[PDB]
């Protein structure tokens, strides 16, 4: 089997991207959530509640003879006929440990049986309910979730690009998160509904810790994708992400003019 | 070697457009939230809530109710920002009274507009801009005159043409000429409807009644008049504007039909042709089909339209209806030199508002928002303005040349795009208040792409290459931020990285003749107006008077138009002040209200 | 010049169907089975006798809840219909009639065939189905080729049904508009035979996005219903319809012809077993495992090579055969949907796989993805318009003629067909809802239901001509 | 009993004599003695206004002295008009959104031709705008997707919240998002959404502000009929802003409601932003379970849904609401009055198809072709001829309305008599012949009256309209003239096409429309057919002709135009007393 | 097919640069695909456009 390289990784920012998207790299667990709190935060089902179904169990629906389908084992949620549920997260522009396109790439590399949309202000992940629950353990409990910069929110999602609040927290119009005794805590679920007890996410990272782990380039901290002396400079003098960007543009342009034009380029 | 950013200091009035939104330094990454009283911070939304209560009581059905906002959070948990129209402090001409408003004092700013003031639904200047486009019918008259001279047997002279135009101005809106006992329209309802002509023959132009003339020599600077007159030649073109009220009962496809009726009648009546003579059918056929220029072409079944819908208007026709190209600001605004950037940023304003709010929203989708904040971002607060001029400054210094003169190589396009992308990102990254102002990634992504294309188009004169620079911004934006725009923003950007210089069946087409029916462009906001501006500026920069159609350019050089096509950013601001009187209202025939 | 390069055609079970086939022999301009597929779509219609009978009987003509009411109890309504109630109310029956069309289906089929047939033995066929409720009709090539249009089966069948019913039951003048409506629906007030009872697999001929799009205006749900959800046969049907459409659009010409032919062969016909092999390798994993399998297979087959190693160790790859690289990305794209949407048994993520398989490919290789922008572009548009308020719908309602999904040059709709085939019933606008009759009736045509083996056999018959 | 055009039934006005101040039986008039346009208040006021407009804008405009060869318009009397039948109304006195309650029974006389020009008459424009801004949908699929795909129960309470949210967002507001632009409520106060259902228990559980109440709006027998068709289903009726369609087309309506209804579902049911179920909502609204006023049109006259040209004749019939008025239910001495239904339904049918569509889409100009069509709803002329045929037939066949056997012979007999009566009156009253000076008016009127009588008396809409076309030889062979040059295209050919089944010839009248090729060009016809279809159904005891969903969807007192009493409404617009929707006063300078 | 073949063969025969692609396409196709018709192009059929 071929060994993936994923993306050019010539600096801390892009090496952080590669770690997030490479499924052979374990994402470190940085917080613990009780099963009750975890399910309350998601907000689709509470502890002990039966899974809802959108269709009968797979073994009962009479799938046709189909050799290709045989090669692809269904997930547990697919076998059960679970409804397909959505979870939404938002990463601030201010030095998050994961950002929006890295979520898509990570999801498609680490999780089976997904739907997923990338937007500037949020990212959706839509999976059979039990499968979604398993994925959310990674999304909520590991190093890709800083409590102050990567938040769960099903709608009224504005905040990724807003200024940080006085505590360094990303804005939430519905106020599902609040900073309490130095901890980030969800005082409402992802849907903005009341919770019996707030869900403690623990401490946020400091700005220098966020910067060490961030996947975004930012000009203000001295790490833009394109530095002042990079426009038009030879490839060897610019970041590998810009070398890659230039190549994709040249090859899309020439190849869509006449495909043979990119042979050997 | 870069000047202070225009969004922090407008060039003449020295206003800080971003700071004005907050009363706080926009470089500071700190804000308080949930402290603004929700919608109470907005004059328009607060007034709307009070009006809604009266409406509910009168009609017996509730309407606007801000307390329905999800999960107990009213809109306005953050600042609901106000806006300043870009560039108004750098205008010095265009102070004439217009049909819609008394003369603007050039150089006067319009600041503190609320988002709802720049919603197409609430802004009659924007609606009238579209109505003026679609109520226009343009025709050559040569065949009608030939039919009269040969088939009917009567000479056409300046005197008979003048009578024809006097009669057409009587009947296009209001009256009848040939028949007894015929109903007529109240002149008050149709005072915006009239007909004129233009010609490249100066002796003919001087022989006509000047009230009926679009005077190319008066409207355009000499080099542009020369170019337009060379194309028009010794021909007469009619420009007729049917009533705004009439298109508002139907569609822009009415225009050629309506003028077909009324021009045919004016020919019959000016030339004393018997009622029912066979020649009559040549007149209507000429107007509808035989020698006709449309603002828009027909659309296919899923989005079916006759002529003169916004979706049928080619990008370059949007470029050329704009009249900024003939303003002093565009001719001398770069220290005495032509300013193609001014052309770009003005032409993209109706380009964006009409294609996105007038068409994608008010035909293809819709609702109460007008998608207004998305598009307000491209003509306010000097943000796109700063980034576009930045690329021009960079390029003029690097290539030691003027506008329109950088060699139009792919390498040069990529260099300019890389710098303009870089500058856009530097400013969004360094000014948290600006990042929050342009809170939607689409605004920020379109703005860096538009600024890049503006710079390349202005600096090379090449409209396809300028628009190529737009699409190259996709990886430059995505690989920096790891986000782009809304879910469906980059359909066209991704694919036009390849399609721009493809010749496959439905892929290749020059930017001038693309439009909202080019399949890549048929769905999404935040793009087409940028291309429109780039096309206009590229032509301006290389010394041309128009980009695509000289007949369109001349046909909109007309001070009797309701909308001022020379200064669209200003006009939209005047509508935001509720100071733009549109045409088409029915006051003359409705009760006191 | 002929596309002489040799490919092997494999079935969906991963076993070879035919070996040593010149690419030329699968193209729509040559392959007799591909050409017969277009011909059957053009010449076949279904007549819904049960629907026509019901409309006439109840007055529920056409669509949109239309009802022409006949009132049999006028004297019970509490109204007077005469001044002062001088004369008691009397009911009339003026918009409806009971004709035993379903019971008479066999004779009706014979009368229809006689009206449609041009010469004895010309191939005209009428088959009674659903115990008389539906007729399957295939007009002769002789009739179909008389003029220039593809609508002749539709138009002749509607008129023949109307005429034969008027004659058979010796109906009075009042019946003419009503029997016409039973078959034609709202035609000619509508261009379509809207709400009528003569059905074509093709859309109305007013509805193209451009010239040559007719074979593209076929919903994925129709394709899945007709192939009864057998994933790669749905892929093959969709890909072949797209291949025909791209010939008719003018895009299978000149320096683009090989590229376009390889999309069809590699994505649509499991050429060299690539699609099957990629699914087999990666099926227990994720989209990204298909990315790895695709790049590995391209390297194994010599399609790409390392071009440059950057200082970080990242390697740009070059395409030794750009059109074949594109085709391998297209094969990987359908395999990725099969693995990702197959694991979930839920179609909705197809749009995300379309986008991110291609995005991952570019980041992995430094080479352009399928269609130089179109694969990602349509991933974006299709994702948006299957998860937003603005328009669109669920995956199965899209087609090569839909504004959202038309742009890709032939390699997008087949992955929709794959995803919808694999769906366990998570939609409300699934093939059963939009395409039930289509699947039940037209799915009986072997060439429509099971095109792969027919195309391969036809290619083998002509292989020695190139 | 005098003809209605010489003596209105209750007010006793002589509509023809009022035009002249002379006995209309006298064949004598003076000409060239009226001062040209000076005899007209509207044209004289127009000339004064035009002089100001010329001064202000620098281009001349209206100038009556341009009229050919020195003859101003008005060398004969420029007649005024009286709206037919207003003295015979007794109901409909409610305040409406456009005007304070009309006092039923009050006449509107002395209107000038220009007061009944579509260009000058906002009641006529608003009638069309109300049709085209309407979007109608079944909600069953949206509710099914919520219950099964999303997993949430739909109840009367969630439906009420959905409708409260849709009434907030359809015109004015936002619900889900921060920092979102909104529309001034004053500009969209005519936009709202309601529903109806055949399930009385569900209807009674909803907030009635959101309900079109079939039981309240319709008499019992009609409510029963409509509810039986609707059944245990919910239909939504949404009206988008008049201002919005005036910036675009009626095709906006299903798209706009697609957006706003989708949002109301997301917000009432707490669905995540970007969940796949969202696309089911917009697809249902735009395509999956939708009723349109108009279908799309082909390329030469290309339109999306909800243009006037796409509206089937029977949909024009069924949007009219005269069928549920007391006048239509008890006006024939306690019996149903299908003639009242015909003559009212044909008023919007003629004005919208001819002025709104053939003129204001396909041709145009300053006249509105107004006098052509004014003739069908003024001065009791068509009224007299239509009632004459009904009375003749009731007496001859000894039956009520809807009960004469629908034979071709009986159609021809009634047509021959109504043609005869029409010609008798035009021949015997020179003032009437001069009032309806265009042959088309006189020809359409005898054809319309004949078809009205046959449709009302047989209940058969195709046979009623067959009688229209049979009037062609009956008119031509008497007078040796018909109408304008191109009038009898459809009349000649529909003598044959009515009972043809050739491809583009056969089609029931209910589903014909302005795209039936015979009808696609010419004034003076389609509205008559529309009235005949409505009256034929009324006469045989039905609550509608073509689509019960359309009939119910227009039974709504919040509509800007009063679809129950269109002749009255057009007259109110002629008095400049109809306030339309869609004006931009809230956001423009004082005036 | 004729419009595309003409466009491709001209691009090839004269070895034209990328800038030429849209312009040569326009020379044969006119305003297509902004118009359904090859409007103002240089490939002519006796038949009308198939939208009409
Ligand atoms: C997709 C398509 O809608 P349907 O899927 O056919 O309902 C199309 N609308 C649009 O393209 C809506 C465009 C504006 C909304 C998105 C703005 S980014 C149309 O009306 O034909
Ligand atoms: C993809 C490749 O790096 C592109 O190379 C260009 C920078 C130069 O190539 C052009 C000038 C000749 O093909
Ligand atoms: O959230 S989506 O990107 O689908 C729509 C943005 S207006
Ligand atoms: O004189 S014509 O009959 O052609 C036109 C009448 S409006
Ligand atoms: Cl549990
Ligand atoms: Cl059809
Ligand atoms: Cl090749
Ligand atoms: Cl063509
Ligand atoms: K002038
Ligand atoms: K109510
Ligand atoms: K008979
Ligand atoms: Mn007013």
């Amino acid at each position: 089997v071929y060994q993936r390289q994923f993306l050019p990784a010539d600096d801390r920012v892009t090496k952080n991207r590669k770690k997030v998207v490479d499924p052979s790299v374990k994402l470190e667990k940085i917080r613990t959530l009780s099963d009750k709190d975890f399910l309350t935060l998601i907000g689709h089902r509470h502890l002990g509640e039966a899974y809802r179904s959108v269709n009968p169990p797979l073994a009962e629906i009479g799938e046709p003879e189909d050799p290709i389908r045989e090669l692809v084992p269904p997930t547990e949620g697919a076998k059960a006929g679970d409804r397909v549920c959505t979870i939404i997260m938002t990463d601030s522009v201010y030095n998050p440990p994961i950002a929006h396109y890295t979520r898509a790439w990570m999801y498609h590399n680490r999780f089976r049986g997904i739907d997923n949309g990338v937007y500037s202000g949020r990212v959706t992940l839509e999976m059979r309910e039990r499968d979604l629950e398993e994925a959310c353990r990674t999304l909520f409990e590991t190093e890709i979730c800083d409590a102050s910069r990567d938040q769960v929110r099903q709608y009224t999602c504005t905040g990724h690009s807003c200024r940080l609040d006085p505590d360094g927290m990303m804005f939430d119009p519905i106020e599902r998160c609040i900073m309490s005794g130095g901890n980030v805590v969800y005082q409402k679920d992802s849907f903005g509904n009341p919770v019996d007890t707030p869900i403690n996410m623990g401490k946020p990272l400091s700005e220098e810790e966020l910067i060490e782990r961030t996947v975004v380039y930012r000009t203000d901290r001295g790490e833009p994708m394109t530095r002042e002396g990079d426009p038009g400079a030879p490839d060897e003098e610019v970041r590998e992400a810009l070398q890659w960007s230039r190549r994709i543009q040249w090859l899309r342009m020439l190849g869509n003019m006449v495909p043979d034009k990119i042979k050997g380029m | 070697k870069y000047p202070k950013q225009l969004f922090l200091e407008s060039k003449n009035s020295k206003m800080n457009s971003i700071e004005m939104k907050y009363g706080q330094d926009p470089a500071i990454n700190r804000a308080e939230f949930h402290v603004y009283g929700g919608v109470r911070q907005s004059k328009r939304k607060s007034e709307a809530w009070e009006a809604a209560k009266r409406i509910t009581k009168e009609r017996g059905i509730p309407n606007y109710n801000p307390d329905l906002h999800l999960k107990g959070a009213q809109m306005g948990q953050k600042v609901l920002q106000t806006y300043r129209i870009t560039g108004l402090d750098r205008e010095w001409a265009g102070g004439e009274d217009t049909p819609a408003h008394k003369g603007w004092k050039p150089g006067t700013d319009i600041a503190g507009l609320e988002m709802d003031d720049l919603n197409y639904e609430n802004n009659p200047a924007m609606q009238q801009c579209y109505d003026d486009m679609r109520r226009t019918a343009i025709n050559g008259l040569s065949i009608a005159h030939e039919t009269i001279e040969r088939r009917f047997g009567k000479e056409v002279t300046p005197e008979t043409i003048n009578l024809y135009f006097e009669m057409l101005n009587h009947n296009i809106g209001a009256g009848a000429i040939m028949m007894e006992h015929t109903a007529e329209t109240n002149p008050e309802l149709v005072k915006d409807s009239y007909a004129k002509c233009f010609t490249g023959n100066d002796e003919l132009a001087d022989a006509l009644d000047q009230r009926f003339l679009i005077d190319i020599n008066k409207m355009f600077p000499k080099y542009q008049a020369d170019q337009i007159k060379a194309e028009v030649g010794d021909r007469i073109f009619q420009v007729a504007r049917i009533p705004t009220m009439a298109v508002r009962t139907s569609d822009g496809g009415l225009s050629r039909a309506w003028v077909g009726q009324q021009a045919s009648l004016a020919f019959l009546c000016a030339y004393d042709i018997p009622a029912g003579d066979a020649v009559t059918s040549d007149f209507v056929f000429t107007i509808k089909h035989g020698d006709v220029v449309f603002m828009g072409t027909q659309l296919p079944y899923r989005r079916a339209q006759r002529n003169n819908s916004a979706g049928g208007i080619a990008l370059g026709y949007y470029s050329d209806c704009n009249q900024t190209s003939r303003t002093p600001e565009a001719l001398e605004g770069l220290d005495g030199g032509i300013d193609p950037v001014k052309v770009i940023v003005e032409a993209l304003t109706p380009g964006c508002v009409i294609t996105d709010q007038g068409w994608l929203h008010n035909y293809l989708a819709g609702g109460s928002s007008g998608w207004s904040n998305y598009i307000i971002s491209v003509y306010t607060d000097e943000v796109l303005e700063d980034y576009g001029y930045h690329g021009a400054i960079y390029a003029m210094d690097k290539w030691k040349c003027g506008v329109g003169e950088v060699p139009n190589t792919y390498e040069n396009m990529m260099t300019i795009a890389e710098e303009v992308s870089r500058w856009s990102q530097k400013n969004y990254d360094e000014y948290p208040g600006l990042m929050e102002a342009h809170f939607g990634g689409s605004q920020r992504y379109s703005i860096q792409a538009a600024a890049s294309g503006a710079a390349v188009g202005a600096m090379t004169g090449d409209p396809d290459l300028g628009n190529a620079a737009w699409h190259y911004n996709t990886p430059l934006c995505k690989e920096h931020y790891l986000r782009l725009g809304f879910y469906g923003h980059d359909l066209q950007d991704q694919q036009n990285m390849g399609h721009t210089y493809s010749y496959r069946s439905d892929q290749g087409i020059p930017y001038e003749l693309k439009g909202p029916n080019y399949p890549d462009f048929a769905m999404n906001v935040g793009h087409m107006g940028g291309y429109i501006g780039i096309i206009a500026g590229a032509a301006h920069a290389r010394g041309a008077a128009y980009s695509t159609n000289p007949i369109i350019k001349a046909a909109f050089a007309d001070p009797n138009l309701q909308f001022d096509f020379r200064y669209p950013r200003r006009e939209f601001g005047i509508g935001g002040l509720r100071q733009f009187m549109p045409a088409g209202e029915r006051d003359a025939v409705i009760p006191p209200h | 010049a002929y596309l002489t390069e040799k490919i092997d055609l494999y079935g969906d079970n991963g076993k070879v169907l035919e070996s040593d086939i010149p690419l030329e022999a699968v193209t729509p301009v040559q392959n007799p089975a591909v050409r017969e597929l277009a011909s059957i779509f053009k010449r076949s219609v279904a007549v819904n006798l049960g629907g026509a009978q019901k409309a006439l009987s109840t007055g529920h003509y056409a669509n949109e809840y239309i009802h022409f009411p006949d009132i049999p109890n006028k004297d019970k309504l509490g109204i007077k219909s005469s001044p002062g109630g001088k004369y008691p109310p009397k009911s009339v029956k003026v918009r409806t009639m009971d004709l035993p069309l379903v019971d008479d289906a066999d004779d009706i089929a014979a009368r229809l065939k006689e009206r449609l047939q041009v010469n004895p033995d010309d191939g005209t066929e009428v088959r009674v189905m659903k115990k008389g409720n539906v007729l399957y009709v295939k007009i002769s090539e002789q009739l179909a080729n008389t003029g220039v249009e593809y609508t002749t089966a539709l138009t002749t069948t509607a008129q023949a049904m109307t005429d034969l019913v008027m004659e058979k039951y010796d109906l009075d003048f009042h019946a003419s508009p009503l029997v016409h409506c039973a078959f034609y629906g709202r035609y000619p007030q509508t261009y379509e035979f809207m709400g009528g009872n003569v059905i074509s697999l093709l859309a109305a001929s007013c509805a193209n996005e451009g010239p040559g799009f007719a074979m593209r205006n076929i919903m994925a749900n129709h394709i899945v219903a007709a192939t009864r959800k057998r994933t790669l046969e749905a892929v093959a049907l969709s890909s072949t319809l797209e291949a025909i459409g791209h010939v008719e659009m003018g895009d299978a010409i000149g320096r683009w012809r090989r590229w376009q032919a390889l999309v069809h062969a590699c994505q649509g016909l499991n050429a060299n077993n690539v699609v099957y092999d990629l699914v087999k390798e990666a099926g227990h994993g994720c989209t990204g495992d298909v990315v790895a399998a695709t790049v590995g297979r391209a390297l194994e087959d010599g399609i790409i090579s390392v071009k440059k190693t950057l200082p970080s160790g990242y390697k740009f790859y070059t395409a030794n055969d750009p059109s074949m690289w594109n085709a391998y990305v297209c094969a990987g794209l359908v395999a990725a949907v099969i693995v990702n949407q197959g694991a979930a048994r839920a179609a909705q993520g197809v749009s995300s796989t379309l986008l991110y398989f291609n995005d991952l490919i570019e980041h992995e290789t430094g080479l352009p993805h399928a269609g130089y922008g179109d694969g990602m572009g349509n991933g974006v548009s299709f994702s948006f318009f299957s998860h937003a308020i603005y328009g669109g719908g669920s995956p199965g309602i899209f087609s090569g003629n839909h504004i959202v999904t038309r742009h890709s040059k032939g390699f997008a709709i087949p992955v929709i067909a794959a995803a919808v085939s694999l769906d366990s019933g998570t939609a409300v606008y699934g093939p059963e809802a939009t395409s039930g009759l289509v699947g039940d009736i037209f799915g009986e045509v072997d060439l429509i239901r099971r095109p792969m083996e027919a195309i391969a056999s036809a290619a083998a018959e002509i292989k020695d001509k190139f």
